[PDB]
C-alpha cells in the first residue's frame, strides 16, 4: 500500500481516528476532543517509520485552510464539532420532552 | 395554551419556511436562463476564481 | 502572392459556417428557455395573490 | 542532413515549449513542477487518490 | 503487457478503496468490520433477522 491508501485504511478500520496525507506522506492524525480525552500514544514498527508527533490541539477558530493538508484537516475538526454540536441539540430536546411530559402531568 | 388573536405562531412558521422556498426558487429560475449555476460570488466564492481563470 | 493574401482574407475576415452555426443554434435554445422562464415568472405574483382571495 | 536538423531543432523547440505552455489555469502539467497532488474523492477525510504526471 | 498490468494494479486500488469507502454514515459497509448486525423488525423484543456483510 501506498502512503495515501495507507490513510483510507485506517479511516475504514476505526471511527475513533481520522487520517490523512498533506503534501508530502505526513500523516495527520485526528482525535476527537470529546470523547478521546487525553494524549494518544503511537506504537509498532510503522509508527517508529514515520514520525509519532506531537499532541497539537486545533479548534474551528484557529482551523485555516490555506493548503491541502490544512483542508484535510479541516473536515475532520468540522466532524468532531457538528457530532458535539448534535449531541448537545439532543441534550436540549430531551430537555423539551421531559417537559411535554411535566406540562400535561401538572395539568392532571 | 393560549388560543389568542395577537401572535400566530403558525403562520409566522409558514412565513419562514415559505421565505426559504422562495429564496432557492428565486435562485432558480436564473440558472436556466443564463445557463450558468455560477453567475455571482455568493454561489460558490472558489467556483468564481477558477471558472473565470478558465 | 495573391493566393497566400486571400488565405489570409479568411478567418480574420470571412466567417467559418462550424462555429457560426453551432452559435446560432445554442443561442436559439438560451432564447427559447428564457422566454420560457417568463411563463414561470409571471405567475410569482399570482401565487401571492392566491393565499388571500 | 543539415536541412533535416533544421527541422530536428525547430521541433525540438516545439516539444520543450509544449511542456511549458500545457497550463490548465496557471499551473504546469508537464514542466515537471506537478508534484503529486492528491485529489479528494471521498466523503470523509484521507480517502484520496494521489496521482504523479512526470 | 506492462501497460495492461498498470491498468490492473489501478483498479486493484479502485476494489480496495471501495470497500473501505462506502460507509452509510460513519459506519463500513464493505470493510469487513461490519460483523453480524440484527435488525429489530417487530413489536416485541427478541425477535429480530440477523444479516452479515462479508
Amino acid at each position: 500500500d501506498d502512503i495515501e491508501e495507507l490513510a483510507t485504511y485506517i479511516n475504514g478500520q476505526t471511527d475513533m481516528i481520522k487520517a490523512s496525507v498533506d503534501e508530502e506522506g505526513k500523516l495527520q492524525l485526528f482525535t476527537d476532543n470529546n470523547r478521546i480525552d487525553g494524549a494518544a500514544t503511537f506504537g509498532g514498527a510503522l509508527a517508529g517509520e514515520l514520525g509519532i508527533g506531537a499532541a497539537q490541539d486545533v479548534t474551528v477558530d484557529t482551523l485555516d485552510v490555506t493548503t491541502v493538508g490544512g483542508a484535510q484537516e479541516s473536515v475532520a475538526i468540522v466532524d468532531a464539532a457538528l457530532k458535539y454540536v448534535d449531541s448537545h441539540r439532543a441534550e436540549l430536546g430531551a430537555f423539551q420532552n421531559r417537559f411535554n411530559h411535566a406540562i400535561n402531568n401538572l395539568d392532571n | 395554551m393560549a388560543v389568542n388573536v395577537n401572535t400566530n405562531v403558525s403562520a409566522m412558521t409558514a412565513q419562514r419556511y415559505l421565505t426559504s422556498a422562495t429564496n432557492a426558487q428565486q435562485s432558480s429560475m436564473e440558472r436556466l436562463s443564463s445557463g450558468y449555476k455560477i453567475n455571482s460570488a455568493k454561489d460558490d466564492a472558489a467556483g468564481l476564481q477558477i471558472s473565470n481563470r478558465l | 502572392i495573391n493566393e497566400n493574401v486571400n488565405a489570409s482574407k479568411s478567418r480574420i475576415k470571412d466567417t467559418d459556417f462550424a462555429k457560426e452555426t453551432t452559435a446560432l443554434t445554442k443561442a436559439q435554445i438560451l432564447s427559447q428557455a428564457s422566454s420560457s422562464v417568463l411563463a414561470q415568472a409571471k405567475q410569482a405574483p399570482n401565487s401571492a395573490l392566491a393565499l388571500l382571495g | 542532413r543539415v536541412a533535416i536538423q533544421e527541422e530536428i531543432t525547430a521541433l525540438n523547440d516545439e516539444l520543450n515549449r509544449v511542456a511549458e505552455t500545457t497550463s490548465f489555469g496557471g499551473n504546469k502539467l508537464l514542466n515537471g513542477t506537478f508534484a503529486t497532488k492528491s485529489f479528494q474523492i471521498g466523503a470523509d477525510n484521507g480517502e484520496a487518490v494521489m496521482l504523479n504526471i512526470k
